[PDB]
């Protein structure tokens, strides 16, 4: 107990070697409360003063028998050491080992130590330090050999069982000291200084907290290793299919006919050095560094007049996008998963291959960046819920008095409060109205407003504090948020322009009466409160790797400027310095790489720059999701627990609520008595036989194949529509036909149902509505009101046609009923967004109001140096001597609050961010011309706003969608809410398939020669040796590169050949010792399935080769060599239960992908008759567009996943010259003009991806059940 | 965009009427300088015989009888860079009915390059005394009256069949 204390003397190590003794003659885990770094159990009580920080005895048993002592520090932490003296000189009774015991148990030691960390952190993050350093960086390593000195005399070094090398976190520093001190001895500045960057490291083992984080981190690695085996096996064998497909066709390229001089492709090519005399040869768009893609197909890109395509030359972005290697096909497939720049990599494999080939990109992000995302998702998920299922159950096992009391009373809730809210809202919507082009009275009433408001804020704070104490003033922590913010009020009355905007702050005291927005400050708190470790962790190896990839490529982007620019300047994403290192890290995690990545490449080599980035990506996203979901599952319950009522103490808001209650009804109640004060059988028949005609299936079937009809009809409204006259005609008198019967649907519906029953109908509504304008544009056709505006405006509606077939098909309208279960939750969290994004709005419109304007001269793009021309009127005095100048402005900017929310919309998405982190990093002022970098650190706006408004928003807005969707699944029973019952049927068939017990054994046959193959066959070392096998053969797939020699191709197909001929004297052998019964086994129908389909496409491509010309064919039907190595998943116990577990959500992802493609051509229409002769620039070219139902469902499958969607709507936003031309004339059609709507266009894109992120948000929650439900049974 | 469509085949006499030529480049960014030349062949001879030529925003016309002052510019107008090469012929007589061909020559302008490049586009005009429907209307009409009709009658062959049946089952009650 609390008395068992005792020093430790030489007559306590006599017992204790004696008790060894006797125990060596002759010839239980500790307790977890007394382990190592523990706090000292509470039953022992204080300690005396004159034994802390002594040697004592061991109070765990189990090492009372060994030689070992405990040290107690004025904290109660227990510390262990060994008795065995230190390299055999110093005793424990020594007075230079008891020093040094003092000295390692205690505060001032470990806060040393973090300020010596901390500020050896600080000085790492100079480039070019300066010649006073040196002496520093000395102090540094004096210090570190110092408390490296202590604990090696304390706990000796590798010669007990408690000593200085057995401490992991230990070698680490010993490592520090031995460079440092190996590496100042023996003097490149590149390895050593990043080597030294390990120091940093170190602040693991002094902040305490830390180790525990990273041990989890490991933890959650440790449970992945299934899903990377089979995301590497996925992404392998797709590599393997791009490298089929599309080898060689990144070198395609336009090359001129007309060659003089009696000059040649392969003698041009060997002459051919600076891209200024490339273009001379190959065509090249203006401002392109590649040369133009081409294709020999119809529908890829093609190439001018006079010039012919050819594969000869480079791949584009420095040659290191291709699929003519495994390695280089193997990275293009990471980044498509990953989905960084992947819209520009499909662009390039559609112009040189050929619009066909979007299946593969369609199959290939659907699998590699969808699924294996959810696998990874799911599984660091269960990973973190059983981590705190352990924790959480190991846990749990005068004159003043009388005036300032009058002040009290005048402070009142329901009125004084509620006028505060009002007074705060007005406040916010006062200052949203800050815009640019304002003139000189509209500021002053904003800034009287301003004034006005700060006053009677004041005016509240100095009431408040004279009416309660001002000690009873500061405990709540509001109050103190509310005077800080009034003293930043004043001091900025008194004197920035960031500080106008810490007033909109006061916008969180609505949280109070909010439940949802206290939700987020919820989470907010967390992200520092419960899970401060998590982020500090975070914090440091962000810290880590911006410091290390600055000391790695630091100079080489200096040395090797020129390759990367041509100008021969820093880029605007480098690594030269501290602050530009971190913004690459900050740009990797958001999930942009690829880019940085070339440059890196280019300036310091490909292995060392793909090393550290991928390093980079893999610990970055695995931490930031750690932290994501942490913060998500302790708000989602740890948090909310309904401990209190609903405001315990009246809430202000509802005192006045129901003060308002009795005072408006009673006035009401009042007003009313002084105002009395004052003063057919056959037509029964005809409804029967109504109903039996339109409840029967037959009438459903024909009404949903006109509905399909009427809706594909319109995909051939294209502008070639005019070389189609009798298709175009046809499609007329169709849409007459279609009218008729469906006012003949509406009538019949009518009679059989009633117009109660028809018009209590969602569905009825709809159909009805959606025939009404169609009758109203047949009878304006008929009438001869053909081209009026308002008409022509309401014939594009007939894009709604599409959406009859949602009360037709049983899974998108079970999807439906989900979506419209799940918006009133949205809704709220929407409107939380929308303030906290306001917020930031009227932020950046008061950073970067008006700023964006340049001078730019027109016919190159480049911005005018700002000393000539550094004003507006210097740019006007340009334009009227020189004709191609322009004073522009960004078309997505801050000018106002409205286009505040476009730039952050594109600015959380990461589309279209960097043209407007550039412009406000340039800002000047206004009128003023905007200089290079000139408000650099203008860029940590922009990364706050990603933080708060991306990572916490994300985490609200999914965790109350949890809530939503458990809600639903709740309340119908359990059953999955995006299934059908057939399907129900069929999922509950399919899961009595995965757990089945094992079959009977196939019996051995009576023949001696069969009954030694069957032996032998059914022997696990012919699995492993066929898996083995089977590994050779992709490894023989691998081997295939673009331009390879006849040698190499002969050997390679010989292998292949032979490789054939054992599998398929496997499938002999295998059909002569099972006979009938390998049918019985669904694997070995498939092998051989896939053994047929193996040799009959081996044989067909050998006979295209050898008497056909058809490469595309002949590629096709070679793929069927990927089905060989597909087999390899039967060996794997956990691939093959993930892929079970896909196979599950195959029917719920059918029926949400069926909505979302009724969405996508619902939104190709509208897409083809808005925007089809927009001018082609930014992100539409020739190839990709909205002319055509192909290419607009191309320009739509892109943005689903929000890919370049500003390059999309930026041609849109031209409404006026000299943007756009309005009076365009257009060959064969009498469309005119090029210029597009704005609002149309934003609406369009806005709603677009907002319905594609419900979607997608639906598919993954689909898939992570079906995924839990999988591994947890 | 660009768009060719063909030129109709079909002049009503005494009319007005327009003779379609479009051309579009391969490639629309492109800068080009087009001009064009169009010749015209009579039934009942075998000889092309050059009617006009335009270049340079100038319409120049040859001392033909069958064209003189009935031959105007319809394309594209304010560019050297032409895509639609289009005529419009102002009052239609027997002897316009003949072969047309439009053949356009196009410079195209490219870095260190200059492609000049000809594409020959022929239509063949037929004056005809009234305007002829298209087969085209003419059978989709009938055929959209014949399916409306078709449907109406099975809805009101269903409904009879299906009222026969219900009448027996009140009678039975
Ligand atoms: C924490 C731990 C996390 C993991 C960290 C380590 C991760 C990755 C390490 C990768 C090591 C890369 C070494 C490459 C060595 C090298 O120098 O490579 C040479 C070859 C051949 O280059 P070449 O001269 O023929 O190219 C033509 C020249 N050009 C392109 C300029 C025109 O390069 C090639 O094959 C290009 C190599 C492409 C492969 C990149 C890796 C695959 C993608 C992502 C990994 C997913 C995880
Ligand atoms: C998580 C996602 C959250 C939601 C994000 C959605 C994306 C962002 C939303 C919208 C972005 C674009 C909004 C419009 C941008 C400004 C365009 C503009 O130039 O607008 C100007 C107009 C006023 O025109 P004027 O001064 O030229 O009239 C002159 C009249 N004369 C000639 C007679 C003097 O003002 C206006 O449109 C401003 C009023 C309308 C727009 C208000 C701001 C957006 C509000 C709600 C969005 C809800 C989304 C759900
Ligand atoms: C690119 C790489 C992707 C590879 C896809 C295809 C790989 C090969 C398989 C297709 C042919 C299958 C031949 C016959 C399979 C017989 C069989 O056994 O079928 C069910 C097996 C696993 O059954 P189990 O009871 O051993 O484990 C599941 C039960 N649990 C959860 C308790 C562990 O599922 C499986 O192999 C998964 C079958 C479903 C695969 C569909 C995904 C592709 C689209
Ligand atoms: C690029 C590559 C191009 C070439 C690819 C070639 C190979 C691709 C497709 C061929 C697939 C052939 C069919 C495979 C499954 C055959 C089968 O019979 O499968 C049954 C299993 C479950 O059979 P069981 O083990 O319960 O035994 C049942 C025993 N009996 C039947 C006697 C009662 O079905 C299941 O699991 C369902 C598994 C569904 C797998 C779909 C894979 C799609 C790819
Ligand atoms: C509920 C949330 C979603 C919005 C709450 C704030 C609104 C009250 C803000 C957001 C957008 C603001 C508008 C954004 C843009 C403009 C145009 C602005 O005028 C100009 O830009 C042209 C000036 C000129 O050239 O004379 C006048 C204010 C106004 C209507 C703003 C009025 C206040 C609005 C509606
Ligand atoms: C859901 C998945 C994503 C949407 C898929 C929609 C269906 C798939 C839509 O695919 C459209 C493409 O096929 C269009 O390109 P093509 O090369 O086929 O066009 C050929 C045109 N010519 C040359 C014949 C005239
Ligand atoms: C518009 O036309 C609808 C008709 O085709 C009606 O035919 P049904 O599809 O209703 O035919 C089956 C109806 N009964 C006869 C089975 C009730
Ligand atoms: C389940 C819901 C299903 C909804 C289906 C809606 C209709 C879906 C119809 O899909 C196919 C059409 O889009 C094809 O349109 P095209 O214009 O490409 O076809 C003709 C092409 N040529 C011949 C002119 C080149
Ligand atoms: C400018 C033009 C803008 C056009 C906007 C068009 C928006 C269309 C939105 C359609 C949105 C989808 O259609 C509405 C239906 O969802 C309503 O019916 P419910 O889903 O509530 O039915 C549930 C199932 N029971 C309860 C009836 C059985
Ligand atoms: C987004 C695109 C998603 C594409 C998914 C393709 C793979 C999924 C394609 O369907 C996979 C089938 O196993 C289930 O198909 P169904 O849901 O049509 O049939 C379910 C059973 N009943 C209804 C027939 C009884
Ligand atoms: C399921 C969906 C099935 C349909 C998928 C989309 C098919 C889409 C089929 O599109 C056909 C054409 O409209 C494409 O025309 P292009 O843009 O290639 O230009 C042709 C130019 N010339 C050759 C006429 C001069
Ligand atoms: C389901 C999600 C629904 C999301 C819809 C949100 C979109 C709303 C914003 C549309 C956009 C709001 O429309 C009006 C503005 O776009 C006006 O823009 P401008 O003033 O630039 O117009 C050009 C000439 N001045
Ligand atoms: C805007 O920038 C110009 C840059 O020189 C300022 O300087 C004037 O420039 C013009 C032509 O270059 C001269 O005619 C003036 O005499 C220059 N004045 C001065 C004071 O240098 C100009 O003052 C600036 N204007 C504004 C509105 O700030
Ligand atoms: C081919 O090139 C050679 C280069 O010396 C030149 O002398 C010769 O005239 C050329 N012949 C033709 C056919 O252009
Ligand atoms: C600027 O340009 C014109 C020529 O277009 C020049 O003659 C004059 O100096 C300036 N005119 C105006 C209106 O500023
Ligand atoms: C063309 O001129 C003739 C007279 O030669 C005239 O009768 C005819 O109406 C004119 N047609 C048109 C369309 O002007
Ligand atoms: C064609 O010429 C006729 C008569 O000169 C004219 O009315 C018509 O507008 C012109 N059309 C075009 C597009 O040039
Ligand atoms: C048209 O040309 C024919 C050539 O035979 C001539 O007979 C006829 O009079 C001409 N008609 C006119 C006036 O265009």
């Amino acid at each position: 107990g609390p008395q068992s204390f005792v020093h430790f003397t030489k007559q306590s190590l006599a017992l204790i070697e004696q008790r060894i003794a006797e125990r060596k003659s002759k010839e239980p885990k500790p307790s977890s409360d007394l382990e190592a770094g523990k706090q000292l159990p509470f039953i022992y009580g204080d300690i005396p003063p004159g034994m802390v920080s002594e040697p004592l005895e061991d109070l765990d048993p189990y090492y009372a028998d060994k030689k070992t002592f405990i040290v107690l520090n004025k904290g109660k932490t227990i510390f262990r050491f060994n008795a065995t003296p230190a390299l055999y000189m110093l005793s424990p009774f020594s007075p230079l080992r008891r020093i040094s015991i003092k000295i390692l148990v205690h505060s001032l030691f470990s806060m040393l130590i973090m300020c010596t960390i901390l500020t050896n952190c600080i000085f790492m993050t100079m480039n070019n330090p300066p010649d006073w350093t040196k002496n520093v960086e000395y102090t540094f390593t004096g210090i570190y050999t110092f408390e490296s000195l202590v604990k090696i005399l304390a706990r000796g070094f590798c010669v007990g069982e408690f000593t200085f090398l057995r401490d992991p976190w230990n070698w680490l520093d010993f490592v520090v000291i031995v460079f440092a001190y190996l590496t100042e001895f023996v003097n490149n500045v590149s390895a050593l200084r990043t080597f030294r960057v390990l120091r940093a490291l170190k602040t693991i083992s002094v902040i305490p907290g830390l180790k525990t984080i990273v041990g989890a981190l490991i933890q959650s690695v440790k449970k992945l290793s299934d899903v990377m085996i089979l995301t590497v096996f996925c992404l392998s064998v797709f590599a393997l299919i791009g490298l089929q497909l599309f080898m060689g066709n990144l070198k395609h390229k336009c090359f001129r006919n007309s060659l003089e001089n009696n000059e040649t492709l392969e003698s041009i090519m060997n002459t051919l050095e600076s891209e200024e005399d490339f273009r001379k040869y190959f065509y090249y768009l203006e401002g392109s560094k590649d040369a133009l893609l081409c294709g020999f197909s119809t529908d890829s890109g093609q190439c001018p007049e006079g010039y012919t395509c050819v594969k000869i030359g480079r791949n584009p972005d420095y040659g290191y996008t291709s699929f003519d290697t495994f390695s280089w096909a193997f990275l293009a497939l990471f980044r498509l998963m990953t989905q960084d720049y992947w819209e520009n990599l499909y662009q390039q494999t559609l112009r040189a291959a050929g619009k066909t080939y979007m299946i593969f990109f369609v199959v290939v992000i659907f699998l590699g960046s969808f699924y294996l995302i959810n696998l990874i998702l799911a599984v660091v998920a269960m990973a973190y819920e059983e981590q705190n299922q352990a924790n959480i159950e190991e846990a749990k096992q005068p004159y003043w008095i009388k005036f300032k009391k009058c002040i009290y009373f005048i402070v009142m809730d329901p009125f004084v409060d509620l006028a505060i809210t009002i007074c705060i809202v007005l406040n916010t919507l006062f200052m949203a109205m800050e815009h640019h082009p304002m003139t000189e009275e509209f500021k002053n009433v904003l800034a009287i407003g301003n004034l006005v408001f700060t006053g009677i804020f004041a005016a509240e704070m100095v009431l408040k504090l004279i009416a309660m104490d001002p000690y009873e003033y500061f405990q709540v922590g509001w109050n103190i948020f509310d005077s800080l913010i009034v003293t930043l009020s004043l001091v900025e009355l008194f004197l920035l322009s960031v500080l106008r905007s810490f007033r909109l702050l006061r916008v969180f005291k609505l949280a109070k009466s909010w439940p949802t927005l206290n939700m987020l400050i919820k989470i907010i708190g967390n992200s520092v409160g419960a899970l401060g470790n998590l982020t500090l962790v975070l914090a440091i190896i962000v810290f880590i790797f911006a410091v290390v990839g600055m000391q790695l490529f630091g100079k080489s982007y200096k040395e090797c400027v020129c390759k990367i620019n041509d100008d021969c300047t820093l880029p605007r994403w480098h690594m030269n310095d501290f602050f530009h290192s971190f913004l690459i890290v900050f740009r990797v995690l958001c999930g942009e790489w690829i880019e940085t990545m070339w440059d890196c490449m280019e300036v310091a080599g490909q292995a060392m720059c793909l090393i550290v980035y991928m390093m980079v990506m893999v610990i970055g996203n695995l931490v930031v999701l750690n932290l994501f979901l942490a913060l998500l599952l302790s708000s989602f319950s740890s948090d909310n627990l309904t401990a209190i009522e609903e405001d315990p103490d009246a809430n202000n808001l509802q005192i006045a609520v129901t003060r308002i209650k009795k005072g408006i009804n009673y006035v009401k109640q009042t007003l009313r008595e002084f105002i009395l004060k004052a003063f057919g059988k056959i037509w029964w028949n005809i409804r029967k036989t109504c109903y039996k005609i339109v409840e029967h299936s037959w009438f459903e079937s024909f009404i949903v194949l006109m509905i399909l009809l009427s809706s594909g009809a319109l995909a051939f409204e294209d502008i070639y529509i005019e070389r189609k006259k009798t298709i175009k005609i046809i499609l007329e008198y169709a849409d007459k036909i279609f009218t008729y019967i469906f006012i003949l649907e509406m009538l019949l519906k009518w009679i059989a149902y009633g117009y109660k029953t028809y018009f209590t109908n969602a569905w009825c509504w709809l159909d009805f509505l959606i025939v009404d304008v169609s009758l109203v544009t047949l009878v304006a056709n008929t009438l001869g009101y053909s081209d009026l505006g308002p008409i022509k405006s309401l014939r594009t509606l007939r894009a709604l046609r599409p959406l009859r077939a949602l009360s037709r098909f049983e899974g998108m309208r079970v999807v439906v009923n989900a979506l419209i279960g799940a918006i009133p939750s949205i809704m709220n969290v929407l409107l939380v967004c929308l303030i906290f994004w306001l917020i930031f709005s009227i932020m950046g419109v008061n950073l970067f109001a008006g700023k964006f304007y340049e001078c730019i001269n027109t016919t190159d793009g480049s911005r005018f140096p700002a000393s000539q021309v550094p004003n507006r009127s210097e740019c006007f005095a340009l334009m009227n001597v020189s004709q191609n100048v322009r004073w522009k402005n960004l078309k997505v900017n801050f000018d106002n609050v409205g286009l505040g929310y476009l730039s952050l919309l594109q600015v959380a998405t990461f589309k279209g961010w960097t043209i407007i982190m550039y412009a406000a990093v340039d800002s000047v002022n206004v009128d003023k011309q905007p200089k290079y970098e000139y408000s650099l650190y203008m860029y940590i706006y922009f990364v706050v706003f990603i933080i708060f408004g991306s990572f916490f928003t994300l985490n609200l807005f999914i965790g109350v969608i949890i809530d939503n969707f458990n809600q639903q699944k709740k309340k119908l029973g359990g059953q999955d809410i995006f299934m059908t019952e057939e399907q129900k049927k069929y999922y509950n068939a399919m899961k009595k398939l995965g757990s089945k017990k094992p079959q009977k054994p196939i019996p051995r046959p009576g023949n001696k020669i069969q009954g030694c193959i069957f032996d032998l066959v059914t022997n696990q070392a012919f699995d492993i040796s066929i898996m083995v096998l089977i590994c050779l053969n992709m490894v023989t797939m691998m081997v295939e590169k673009e331009g390879q020699s006849q040698h190499m191709t002969e050997v390679l197909y010989w292998i292949n050949v032979v490789f054939i001929i054992l599998f398929t004297g496997e499938c002999v052998l295998k059909l002569i010792s099972l006979r009938h019964y390998y049918f019985t086994v669904g694997w070995n129908i498939f092998d051989f399935v896939v053994v047929i389909i193996s040799i009959v496409g081996m044989f067909l491509a050998d006979l295209i080769e050898t008497y056909f010309v058809s490469p595309t064919l002949f590629r096709v039907i070679r793929l069927a060599r990927i089905g060989r190595i597909l087999r390899l998943v039967k060996g794997a116990k956990g691939i093959r239960t993930l892929l079970f577990a896909l196979m599950m959500s195959l029917p719920a992802l059918f029926n949400i992908g069926l909505l979302l493609f009724l969405v996508m051509f619902i939104y190709a229409i509208f897409g083809m008759s808005n925007f089809a002769y927009v001018k082609k620039e930014d992100g539409i070219n020739d190839m990709f567009n909205f002319e055509t139902f192909g290419n607009s469902m191309i320009c739509l499958f892109q943005i689903t996943t929000s890919a370049g969607w500003d390059g999309l709507l930026a041609p849109i936003l031209n409404s006026k010259p000299p943007d756009c031309d309005p009076k365009k004339v257009h060959p064969g059609s009498s469309v005119e003009g090029d210029c597009g709507n704005p609002s149309v266009g934003i609406f369009y894109f806005v709603s677009y991806i907002i319905i594609s992120f419900l979607v997608v948000v639906n598919m993954y929650i689909a898939v992570i059940l079906e995924n839990f439900s999988v591994a947890t049974e | 965009g660009c768009v060719e469509v063909d030129s109709e085949t079909e002049a009503v006499y005494g009319m007005t009427f327009k003779i379609l030529c479009i051309s579009c480049k391969r490639r629309s960014e492109t800068n080009a300088e087009t001009f064009t030349e169009w010749t015209f062949r009579q039934k009942g001879t075998e000889e092309f015989v050059k009617i006009l030529r335009y270049e340079n925003e100038v319409l120049q016309l040859e001392e033909d009888e069958r064209f003189e002052g009935r031959v105007v510019w319809n394309g594209s107008r304010g560019t050297k860079d032409l895509q639609d090469l289009s005529i419009f012929i102002t009052n239609v007589t027997y002897n316009h009915s003949g072969d047309y061909e439009c053949h356009v020559y196009r410079l195209l302008f490219f870095e260190n390059y200059e492609h000049n490049t000809s594409v020959v586009k022929k239509i063949h005009i037929e004056v005809v005394d009234k305007a002829n429907r298209d087969m085209a209307s003419i059978v989709s009409e009938i055929m959209m009256y014949v399916l409306i009709v078709v449907l109406t009658i099975w809805l009101v062959a269903e409904m009879i069949y299906c009222y026969k049946k219900i009448a027996a089952a009140t009678e039975t009650a």
